[PDB]
């Protein structure tokens, strides 16, 4: 090798060196995915393509909002699916775009890029939801069928202890997301239900126990230890 | 109503150039090719293998010079490879992570790239501060960015997700013509010999052809089932060949306007993500989804040869101007050249 | 003695068929499939070497000796073969305990990312170069004398104390401190994961981890407490019935060789995910 | 509707000049395929191998 | 934009010693190597160090090994020679030269002002064709130099160098390789050669034209110039 080589050679090395550092940086912190319908709240979740970056326990995030492109989602999910979770808000106050919201979820689930990332739900608007079914104006019935039998499974999450009805309607709607969350996956991948206010801020520290629990699950999964 | 009227004479108009297709099909070309003899069996060897990505690689891009190259990954950085002695010339940081395009300029100067951020950016490789700097951001489209070519290194052809091809002016960065018709998310863009005619697929199963110079779309051909993801011409400018999500490539004639050819066998049931021709189009070569890549032959319609060795899915394909590599992208970060 | 001559040598080539297929498939296994190359197979594949190396070794000499009490080998053999015997048991036991290191760092603190291949590497050559660097007093310490008929190789020592200190630094470095981080590690694991079919599986994986601990102490504890009791108490010095000790000692050396011979299978050859990968690579 | 009308002028436009123009056979277009790869099937090094003195990736 | 201003003259004993400081503005100072090259004024250039990227590899010239410092400080960009051991063949002119290195990369594009130092009173050898020939303007004039070694590598790229030297003025690159002229150079200037010889063509001579042209290798350290044809205008 000549003298201009033997420099090449040095510089190659030392972008190499450059490049393995950056990407060490960059394998040290988490990736999620963002997705959700109109007005659910996906911005103040957490408080072209909108990016977040918070940090929890000395551990730091990036949400990737996805606002810029149009409805047309079937063709660029291939490029977040090595993310490390998927947070899926649905917008559970108004009954009339559930089953959007559940058929959306359904596809998600189902996708074929998407065979191995965990997916986070938060129901959110819950403070709505309760006020409205407490009202009694409009009734689930009307739209699910299935809520006139569906009774409550005996198990009080909230601490108040409000209305049972509203208990019991929350319940239910989660209690959908659950079923078609497992009625398939092979469990590669398992849902986190969650419920959130709109003022609600104790969101971070969900997403940072989840993805705990992922990356436990993950590290179990590649270490035999199965 | 007008309606009514419009669709029926849709609908005539397509018996009507399908008769007038089916009025040239005299033969067929596999039948034609029945007593040429067969290409045989293909081993080819991987001779280098260009480490030092981090993240999925989404494209590669072969120099004019046939040594240099252009690969970008979801790590965020393009980086130039001595193809043959493996060394990294350039390493280019992006402002967005997020790209699944990228093109080497034919003078060599400039190298584009570009992804889910609207925006096809321009770096100049050969100045006089020694590194590299940010020529032009070409903003205006509404859907993220699928392939880009460069047109004599001042025109460039960007295709994006919002169902529309667009011709632009590297010196001042306004659209000089912009290609519509396509219903679906365009994928994938092919300069023609000529630098004159190109070609487009996009997620609805028709590959167009575009004059360029008018900017009024010049053909059109149907037939796949599902999503095209590449396209690349034969190298004598007259056909080329569609790779699309359905486990099948399919070769275009311009003149015949219709199928001439369907790549597919029964054991293959994968997408196709990359296609490319050889030095003389006798070989085709095609990126699937089942971590390898076959090597059709492009007048027999059968399997020359595999080629295999990536360990995720094969993103980018592409074969030098030479002839003498093929360098096969992969998500492992893995860059092999094949020869 | 007693009548266990025939089913003695039985169990031990047994020991010996069954370590050597399986290292030689899990080794074959990795180095074929491209799909299992990764940091938790890197120790693997030194737990593998490191027990293709004891098993060709210190079985048919340590077998042979037991079996007569005769050193059918060189000053030059005497003196290397120990050495090389030593460091490939004391260079498993690291291993053992590297490995229970990194699940322990896996499980209870995921966040923090760590285990990567060039730290991998780092442990194996530091686990190597330490293993080298403390069993050169094995390697010098060695020798060959013949008594009137009879040839062993015994240590000679100068003084009463040099000879006690080394043993129990031996003690101390090749089960002590490894059976202490091993056992705090797969407490903690055991703590983290034990305290609903999620639960269920990760129960059953806690108490699959917890018997290989408790299968390393089982057959790792006999040998290392007669050693300690013959070399630094001065126990059996003056021994009337040697039958005794060395049947104690075959029993014991039988019990680190069906250990060494277990572990390949123990670690990842019941395991779901690797019993497939594996007729996945072969078929 | 406008984009109905748009897309009849493009069709009627787009199919009269492919109509009206020399549609070449099938038969002579493979034949002019068939012979461009034989023209340069001598030149394709991935068809015809070449000798490692030749090849610039020889390890 | 791009400067490179020297510091560090005067007047010096031997036996000494002093700091030279080249600084370095309007370009990426941490890509780019660096040498530094001497001109005595009666004998023409001479290659004295050379510091890599990011304080690599460093290189000494025999007659000049073990005496010299130099130093590297990429934040400041800038330079560093130390000057120790002073003697009356150090009295020369020393220039500071840019360099970078990759597969298509222009090695000697950029000289600087350069310092002049005072004091008080194997290798490849090239030799120049000739020191003095009379020209006159709109002919060509063509210039031959000659290496005691074949400068082809194996590789295929051969490493002979042009540079002219305005009267007064720094040197610059004409064409690198033999074959490729530098940036900003005119296409009236042209080189080839095999082996151990070479030619440097000038298509027509110019006022600009009138200087020193000088012939160097970078087949193997240490770097050696040639004698120097002078043209006069005529
Ligand atoms: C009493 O056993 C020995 O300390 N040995 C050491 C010297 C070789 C001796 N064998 S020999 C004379 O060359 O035939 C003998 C056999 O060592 C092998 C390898 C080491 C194993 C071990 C020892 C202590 C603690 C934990 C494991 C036992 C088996
Ligand atoms: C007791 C002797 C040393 C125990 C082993 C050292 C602890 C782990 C070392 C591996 C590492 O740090 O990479
Ligand atoms: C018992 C004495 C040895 C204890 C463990 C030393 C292991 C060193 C490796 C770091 C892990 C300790 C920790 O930080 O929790």
């Amino acid at each position: 090798l000549s003298a201009e080589d033997k420099a090449a050679v040095e510089r190659s090395k030392m972008i190499d060196r450059n490049l393995r550092e950056d990407g060490e940086k960059a394998r040290r912190t988490l990736r999620l995915l963002l997705l959700g319908a109109d007005n659910s709240g996906k911005s103040t979740i957490v408080k072209g393509i909108f990016e977040t970056k918070f940090q929890v326990d000395k551990v730091n995030f990036h949400m990737f909002d996805v606002g810029g492109q149009r409805d047309e989602r079937r063709k660029w999910i291939q490029c977040f699916n090595d993310v490390t979770a998927i947070i899926f808000v649905v917008d559970s106050s108004d009954y009339n775009r559930l089953q959007e919201a559940l058929n959306d979820f359904k596809s998600i689930w189902n996708n074929r890029w998407l065979r191995t990332i965990s997916v986070i739900l938060f129901l959110n608007k819950q403070d709505l939801l309760a006020e409205k079914v407490l009202a009694g104006k409009s009734k689930i019935e009307d739209y699910f069928p299935e809520f006139a039998r569906y009774t409550t499974p005996e198990d009080a999450t909230p601490e108040p202890g409000e209305d049972p009805r509203v208990t019991r309607a929350k319940y239910f709607i989660r209690k959908e997301f659950v079923d078609i969350s497992t009625a398939s996956g092979d469990g590669r991948h398992i849902c986190y239900p969650h419920f959130t206010c709109a003022v609600d801020t104790e969101n971070a520290r969900r997403i940072f126990n989840d993805c705990k629990d992922i990356i436990l699950q993950m590290n179990l999964r590649e270490y035999n230890l199965v | 109503s007008e309606l009514d009227q419009l669709r029926q004479e849709a609908e005539q108009l397509k018996n009507q150039i399908r008769d007038a297709r089916k009025a040239c099909a005299d033969a067929t070309l596999s039948q034609i090719t029945n007593n040429i003899d067969p290409v045989g069996r293909i081993q080819m060897r991987t001779r280098r293998t260009l480490r030092g990505h981090l993240a999925k690689i989404y494209a590669m891009h072969w120099g004019t010079d046939s040594r240099l190259l252009v690969s970008a990954s979801q790590d965020g950085k393009l980086i130039i490879w001595d193809s043959y002695t493996t060394n990294k010339v350039h390493a280019i940081p992006l402002r967005s992570s997020w790209v699944m395009t990228c093109a080497y300029a034919p003078s060599g100067n400039y190298v584009a790239c570009g992804g889910l951020d609207n925006i096809c950016s321009i770096y100049n490789l050969k100045t006089r501060e020694g590194n590299v700097r940010v020529s032009r951001e070409l903003a205006g489209h509404t859907g993220y960015l699928s392939c880009c070519r460069f047109l004599d290194d001042n025109q460039i052809v960007t295709s994006s997700g919002d169902t529309t091809c667009a011709l632009w002016d590297i010196e001042t960065g306004q659209q000089t013509t912009t290609f519509t018709g396509h219903t679906g998310d365009v994928m994938s863009l092919s300069l023609a010999p000529d630098t004159r005619l190109f070609v487009s697929g996009a997620c609805d199963a028709s590959a167009k052809l575009w004059d360029v110079r008018e900017g009024m779309c010049r053909q059109t051909f149907t037939g796949h089932e599902s999503d095209i993801n590449a396209i690349c011409f034969f190298p004598n400018g007259n056909a080329f060949a569609t790779g699309s999500d359905d486990a099948t490539c399919r070769l275009f004639d311009l003149r015949a306007d219709q199928e001439l050819m369907t790549y597919s066998h029964d054991n293959i049931i994968c997408g196709i993500t990359s296609v490319s021709f050889s030095k003389s189009g006798r070989l085709l070569l095609a990126g699937y989804d089942d971590f390898n890549c076959n090597v059709w032959d492009a007048l027999k319609a059968d399997r020359a040869g595999v080629l295999a060795g990536h360990d995720n899915r094969v993103s980018c394909l592409g074969v030098t101007d030479d002839g003498m590599a093929v360098a096969t992208g992969s998500w492992d970060s893995f860059l092999k050249i094949w020869n | 003695p007693k009548e266990y001559e025939w089913v003695l040598i039985a169990g031990y080539i047994i020991v010996f068929v069954v370590a050597l297929i399986g290292n030689v498939l899990v080794c074959v296994a990795v180095w074929k499939n491209h799909h299992m190359r990764t940091v938790t197979n890197y120790f693997i594949v030194n737990l593998s070497l490191a027990d293709v190396l004891v098993t060709i070794t210190c079985l048919p000499a340590t077998l042979v000796v037991d079996i007569t009490e005769t050193w059918f080998f060189g000053q030059s053999l005497c003196k290397v073969i120990p050495y090389l015997q030593t460091v490939s048991v004391s260079v498993s036991v690291l291993t053992l305990s590297c490995i229970a290191l990194d699940r322990w760092y896996a499980i209870c603190h995921p966040l923090m990312f760590k285990s990567t291949a060039k730290r991998a590497r780092n442990s194996i050559v530091i686990i190597w170069i330490v293993s080298c660097i403390i069993m050169i007093p094995q390697a010098i310490v060695m020798e060959c004398s013949t008594v009137f008929l009879f040839t062993v190789c015994d240590e000679r020592w100068g003084g009463e104390i040099y000879p006690k200190m080394y043993h129990i630094c031996f003690f101390l470095v090749t089960y002590m401190a490894p059976l202490c981080l091993m056992v705090l590690a797969y407490l903690q694991i055991f703590r983290k994961l034990w305290c609903i079919k999620q639960i269920r599986a990760r129960r059953k994986t806690a108490r699959m981890l917890m018997v290989v601990l408790l299968v390393f102490a089982i057959c790792y504890l006999p040998i290392s407490i007669l050693n300690v009791l013959k070399r630094v108490f001065g126990m059996f010095a003056h021994t009337e019935d040697r039958e005794t000790v060395y049947a104690w000692f075959t029993f014991s050396h039988w019990l680190v060789y069906a250990n060494s011979a277990a572990n390949p299978i123990i670690y990842n050859f019941l395991s779901g995910k690797f019993r497939e990968e594996f007729k996945a690579a072969f078929s | 509707n406008t984009a109905s009308i748009a897309q009849a002028r493009k069709l009627v436009e787009q199919l009269k000049m492919e109509a009206n123009i020399d549609r070449i056979k099938v038969s002579k277009a493979a034949a002019d395929l068939m012979a461009y790869c034989e023209a340069h099937a001598k030149e394709d090094p991935l068809l015809t191998p070449v000798p490692a003195s030749e090849n610039p990736f020889r390890e | 934009d791009v400067q490179l201003v020297e510091s560090g003259g005067g007047l010096v004993q031997p036996g000494g010693s002093r700091k030279l400081s080249c600084s370095a503005s309007g370009f990426a100072f941490s890509s780019f190597g660096m040498h530094w090259v001497r001109q005595a004024p009666e004998k023409g250039l001479e290659w004295v160090a050379y510091i890599s990227s990011g304080s690599g590899t460093i290189y000494y010239a025999d007659t000049v090994k073990g005496r010299f410092t130099i130093s590297r400080d990429d934040p400041k960009n800038t330079l560093f020679l130390q000057m120790t051991s002073l003697r009356s063949e150090d009295t020369a002119m020393y220039y500071c030269v840019r360099s970078i290195y990759y597969y298509g990369s222009s090695p000697f594009d950029f000289w600087g002002q350069g310092t002049t130092l005072t004091v008080s009173s194997s290798d490849i050898v090239m030799t120049q064709a000739t020191s003095s020939v009379p020209v006159t303007p709109g002919e060509s004039v063509s210039i031959s130099c000659r290496s005691s070694k074949s400068l082809l590598h194996s590789n295929g790229n051969t490493y002979l160098y042009w540079f002219l030297q305005r009267p007064g003025q720094s040197p610059q690159l004409l064409i690198y390789r033999m074959s490729n002229l530098a940036s900003g150079v005119p296409d009236r200037f042209s080189g080839s050669g095999s082996g151990t010889a070479f030619t440097l063509t000038i298509s027509r001579l110019e006022a600009e034209d009138v200087g020193v042209y000088y012939c160097m290798q970078h087949l193997e350290y240490p770097l050696t110039f040639g004698a120097g044809t002078k043209l006069e205008l005529k």
